[PDB]
């Protein structure tokens, strides 16, 4: 049940990895993976009904 | 056994 | 038992650690998520939204609605600044309380390009050309159009497209700047000038406001998490 | 598939321009922010961007334990006008301010809760008399379960409530809690009441606090020194640290700008001037 | 479009109602989510919902307010502002539970010689601050819920000192967005600006937003509409200009659960 | 030894933990199970069994057999309630001590549909139609048939099928309700009325009892285990 | 001898698993798996000799 | 007041590691910090103390520095803190390469400000060879326990 | 609209099918079939009175 | 094979009725 | 995720090995491998533009 | 070796 | 699984 993932290596001395094993039945007991996703800001930065083309006049 | 991400 | 040897760090509590720990409510029936609108995945998404700058923090205008209003008028052309601001997004008092500024105060280092957008709020009959400037650090801060012209700038023609944006490109010696006032990691100078002048016809207000907004570009990032100075709890 | 630790976009080299394309002109009335990048308004060089947004992911932004309360207990002989001190605390993140402000950048959240307990003791009176090592019981009393009236009453049996028996001087105690909300997310703000005032009812009878939903949202922690008392007095404090693991957040908000004044969004006279003096044309 | 279509000229039609505009600045869909009915996978009350469709999902026009040089701002809550609006209000008070999205259309025209700018903000859970410095969280239901008249912002915090009979109302200070956070940051909420030289309206399409799939509409407001003068009204050289502001709002995809006798709230 | 580092939580005793531990009686010859009738696998099975409601907790009737008996009579039709009860299964005094109520007091949260079954215990010659109501929360609690009719209800015709069931469907704002009296998670109102009236011939008792029962439906669940207030140990 | 099972993941940050190894000879020493079964209430709720059809008259 | 300590992180307060690092002009490395903690009684009274817990808070440049052993900053919602228990193994944490440059400069032949002619000398002045004033921030340490009768 | 180009305005044109109090205030008229007319370059605005009748033909 | 952590049954949509099927009428004397 | 490397065995009593597993996501948390490389001193000892042949006159 | 439930 | 240097 071991999970093997790669570290993003910052200062250096191939891919360096690290190992994780969950010891408990409840996912709440688990540490945070920090393997998170990003998304585009659009729902907050461009919430307009008609798609904005930045080279175009915003008002037409 | 092992998962590899 | 398996032979083991306790290493340094044993029994400490680091508030930043990431360990497993026993669940106090085993087999609890968790309520599922629902698709609530507006999910955020990274604080920099909020940094990319335009929020309005409290430019005029004069003794009478600060902590009032007036601090957001930059007054222009139709006076004859001058080469004197409408406004002057330091590119210190987390510490200059006019920027530090914007949403960008606020998020930056939870981090020690910032980097990347920024953008300032100005909104003209005079009447339709009002016309004008302004010069928006960014002078990277190291020389005399611009106080006359003459100097500000020599740096990064946008000449804004007022008309149907109500607003105009000047991008402050990431131009720095260091790979990240500090989120405090620091001479080594200073960012330089934002300023706005009259290019021609505001002209109005008769029967028209001769004075008006412009509003300004700041937001981060897509190449903008922060690092080294820290507590802010923008909230406290005395007693 | 873009991850939090991926590098941000490269700056692409760009040259002079003279066209009808107007990136710089825009209109904020629409409610949108102009998506510009430096090559839209200046000449750029090609840069290979290595920087990432890894440390500002929602998880990384919150991945710290924060103090949310300090509980005081003692181990003294109970005597007719004063009993041995045990502590009772209504679980909340709103008794302190720093974690509260971070959570309140958002309207709603989901997370697993990690609670760490730091325990410290001291002698309060001059006598050279000693105490032996204390064991502490931290009992979680969920809404509805009987709250202890005495340091030694029947409720400390805990047949069903979770308790931690912590030994003094050992590693700080730690437990995890799942997302336990009765809604699909935790509400950092609830613009409403828990009761509708009816006309056919008295005002008193239809009344409730603005912005409060369940009265005892999450229950109580009750803490006691399990040891019997010493001749000498020892006082202890239990500092509680909360970390939100495995967190999701919705609907961003402007951060708290004036001092907190209670569990709601209320503010106090005299605290309403966060901004300092600075002249418009002064750098 | 070469057949005339413009970002500034729109027609909106819901039920037996149409809005036209010739000076829009596009329209906003909050958080990019259009209103929807509650899906089976997210459902919670099991009884057959009531969905009034065109009977309630239509444009209702509230009482027109007046913008002047001394205006500090106005606020409304949803669904509260619509509680007495035709069959929407009826359906709301007959059921324990209700959910709804909205098209909010703020209207304010003037002339090419007037100037001024209104920030129109839709805030999820728009909790406002109270008037007391001896008590917190004490704004009464009646004062929290003005119905269609809405409330207003003030430039000054002024604490209620009558401790015998407390006012129990909000004291929402404009530069603090009525909630202790700075107004300049309200732009992270879904918004538009009515800048009189540019546009004469704002249109916000709001999804149902909540930490629940459905809730008590009578106990809880999901959205707040805050309108504040970002740049003050001005005209020619008149000392006392005035222009009207009208709100027209339509419920969208509303459904109700838990039918019983009608709720008769204590509103005064 | 293997290098190890002690983490927070080390040496604590969480009463809810789930760890292995050494056996004090190694190689003990355990007695095998036998197939004893009545095995239970989940407490909600017990919640699904009908148990009888102590409806009439008047000062003289409470803590006596009488508390279970709801008295009806052949009086002329009225629109006034035979009984009124709050849907607070763990805390309303008439429900809290039923088997359902009891199990709910070991948990903090409940959810799902319930059902009330009434048993007519008058003579065969007695006839009648009753109205059993459930009004979800938020309005004036029903005190007249007029209001109760507008909510969820069953009109019960008395006859050979002795009993009648009204299902209280899960209708809630929250995904789980609290097992205490709480306005935010209130459940609403159960009430019973005369639809026509009880009619008897001559030589027949004019008064009789109905009995009521509550049980959980198959969609019913509880969570967050807790100690009950229904037992104590003073000294 | 490792046993690998899945967690029912409640709040989220594929199947997440956890590992278990028994360290003792006596099953009494083992932790509880919590991998339990459910059953129908019938032996208590419908203990009647003739199967009940709920749409039908219970007495016939 | 009750004594808490504040230290500006540096390798230049002692001499041996400094001399080794200074065989070179620039460096990159991950930092391992180990903390050895020792206590003693200072006055004659036979009165005792109970086991102390220490809080080592890292305050990065910009975060509020504690003015009192018990003020709000010790909440640490975002700053990393170590709660160390007396008599246990010495505490230890690691830090990545956190420099704002591509390498740490052991020597910086320059100033953090250019003195301009149109500016006063005072206004253009800065220390020779110093770059960021608070290069790496502060460690603030306190005894978390309330006080004993004995010191 | 026959005012000058400089004149602006928004009007509400209403149709209330029969059977209630004839509208005398915007409040009532809003609740029926209506068009909110924004005055501008498109000089004119149309409100369609849809056929809404009990009988198949009305009397003249 | 149904486990303790399996979800409970879905509510199935259901419409109006007018029949000889009488779920609501019953008889607790049976013991069920 | 185990990493197996060889020890350079000094005093003796085949290749003896040792095992390493990274327990953390951040490479900064890792121990030092000591598996380091060497390089030629030339950039400091022979920094001249024209390659030096040691048997030849250094000046020609 | 390994069991997988 | 295993790396071997
Ligand atoms: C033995 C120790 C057990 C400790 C158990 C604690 C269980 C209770 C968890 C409480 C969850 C609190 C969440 C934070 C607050 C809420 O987000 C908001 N005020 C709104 O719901
Ligand atoms: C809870 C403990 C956290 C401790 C965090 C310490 C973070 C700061 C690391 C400081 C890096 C110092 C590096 C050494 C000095 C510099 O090389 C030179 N003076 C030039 O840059
Ligand atoms: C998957 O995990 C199969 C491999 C097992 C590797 C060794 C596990 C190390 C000890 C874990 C003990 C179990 C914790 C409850
Ligand atoms: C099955 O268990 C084969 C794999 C062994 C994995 C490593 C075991 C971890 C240490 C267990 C020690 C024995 C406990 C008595
Ligand atoms: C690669 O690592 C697969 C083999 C796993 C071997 C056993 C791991 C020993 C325990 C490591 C625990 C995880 C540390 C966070």
């Amino acid at each position: 049940g071991a999970q093997v993932s790669s570290q993003k290596v910052g200062a250096h001395e191939s891919t360096i990895n690290y190992t994780t094993i969950n010891y408990y039945r409840d996912s709440a007991s688990n540490a945070a993976s920090k393997q998170d996703f990003s998304q585009d800001p659009s729902k907050f930065t461009e919430p307009i009904k008609d798609v904005l083309i930045k080279t175009a006049p915003m008002l037409n | 056994g092992s998962s590899s991400t | 038992g398996l032979p083991v040897m306790n290493t340094p760090g044993s029994n400490q509590y680091l508030t930043a650690d990431n360990f497993q720990s026993p669940c106090a409510l085993p087999e609890f029936d968790v309520t599922p998520p629902i698709d609530i609108p507006g999910e955020v995945k990274n604080m920099m998404e909020l940094a990319e939204i335009d929020t309005m700058i409290p430019f005029d923090l004069s003794a009478t205008k600060k902590n009032t609605m007036e601090m957001y209003r930059v007054r222009l008028s139709d006076k004859p052309h001058t080469d004197d600044p409408i406004l002057c601001l330091s590119l210190s997004p987390a510490s200059d008092p006019r920027l530090s309380h914007t949403m960008l500024g606020e998020i930056l105060n939870y981090y020690t280092h910032w980097a990347g390009s920024l953008k300032f957008t100005f909104l003209f709020c005079g009447s339709m009959m009002a016309t004008g050309k302004l010069l928006v400037s960014y002078a990277p650090p190291g020389a005399d801060p611009p106080k006359k159009r003459k100097e500000a012209m020599l740096g990064t700038h946008v000449i804004w023609d007022i008309g149907l497209q109500s607003s105009c944006t000047m991008v402050v490109p990431w131009i720095s010696n260091t790979t990240y700047r500090q989120t405090i006032d620091d001479s080594f990691t200073e960012g330089g100078y934002i300023s706005v000038f009259y290019q021609t002048r505001i002209v109005v016809p008769l029967s028209t207000p001769r004075e008006m406001d412009i509003l300004g907004f700041v937001s981060a570009c897509n190449d903008f990032s922060v690092r080294l998490l820290r507590d802010t100075t923008h909230i406290e709890q005395k007693a | 598939a873009a991850t939090s630790r991926d590098a941000l976009p490269n700056t692409e080299a760009s040259g002079p321009t003279h066209s009808k394309e107007i990136p710089a002109l825009t209109a904020v009335e629409t409610g949108a922010t102009n998506p510009l990048v430096p090559s839209d308004t200046v000449q750029t060089r090609h840069v290979v961007q290595h920087r990432s947004r890894s440390e500002s992911s929602i998880e990384s932004f919150f991945a710290r334990g924060a103090c949310v309360t300090i509980m005081t207990v003692d181990n003294s002989a109970s005597t007719t006008n004063k009993d041995k001190l045990f502590a009772v605390w209504k679980i909340t993140y709103k008794d302190t301010v720093q974690l509260r402000r971070k959570l309140e950048f958002f309207t709603y959240s989901r997370f697993d809760m990690e609670l760490t307990f730091v325990v410290t003791a001291n002698f309060t009176e001059t006598n050279n008399g000693h105490a032996l090592n204390q064991v502490y019981q931290i009992m979680y009393i969920p809404p509805g379960a009987p709250v202890p009236e005495k340091w030694d009453d029947y409720t400390w049996q805990t047949s069903s409530n979770p308790s931690i028996f912590y030994t003094y001087g050992t590693a700080p105690a730690r437990i995890s809690v799942p997302y336990v909300g009765i809604s699909n997310a935790y509400s950092h703000f609830y613009d409403g009441f828990s009761k509708v005032p009816l006309k056919d009812q008295s005002a008193a009878l239809g009344d409730s606090l603005y912005g409060a939903a369940s009265l005892n949202d999450f229950g109580i922690l009750a803490v006691r020194v399990v040891n019997d008392h010493n001749p000498t007095k020892v006082t202890s404090k239990i500092r509680v640290y909360l970390k939100p693991k495995h967190i999701r957040v919705w609907c961003p908000r402007p951060p708290r700008a004036v001092a907190y004044y209670g569990p709601g969004v209320d503010y106090k006279d005299g605290t309403l001037t966060p901004l300092s003096t600075k002249d418009l044309t002064t750098y | 479009e070469a057949c005339g279509y413009s970002d500034r000229v729109l027609q909106l039609t819901l039920g037996n109602s149409t809005i036209t505009t010739q000076e829009a600045a596009n329209s906003v869909v909050a958080y990019g989510r259009w209103p929807e009915y509650l899906r089976d996978s997210e459902a919670n009350p099991v009884d057959q919902p009531t969905e009034p469709d065109v009977a309630a999902c239509r444009f209702y026009t509230l009482d027109t307010v007046s913008w002047t040089k001394e205006s500090r701002g106005w606020w409304w809550k949803l669904p509260d502002a619509l509680r007495d609006m035709g069959l929407f209000g009826q359906n709301m008070y007959y059921h324990y539970l209700g959910r709804s999205g909205y098209t909010v259309h703020v209207q304010c025209n003037a002339s090419k010689f007037h100037q001024g700018a209104l920030g129109v903000f839709a805030v999820p859970e728009m909790c406002l601050a109270g008037d007391s410095n001896t008590t917190t969280m004490h704004t009464s239901y009646q004062n929290a819920n003005p119905g269609e008249k809405g409330g207003t912002f003030t430039g000054t915090f002024t604490p209620d000192n009558n401790q015998t009979s407390p006012a129990r109302r909000f004291c929402p200070v404009d530069y603090l967005l009525g909630n202790g956070t700075l107004l300049g940051n309200a732009f992270v909420f879904p918004h538009q600006i009515i800048n009189l030289r540019t546009n004469n309206c704002a249109t916000l399409v709001l999804p149902y937003v909540n930490s629940l799939s459905i809730d008590s509409m009578v106990k809880h407001n999901n959205w707040g509409i805050a309108i504040l003068p970002l740049a003050p009204l001005n005209f020619a050289s008149e000392s006392s200009p005035e222009i009207p502001i009208t709100l027209t709002i339509a419920p969208m995809c509303c459904e109700f659960n838990g039918l019983r006798n009608i709720t008769l709230p204590r509103l005064q």
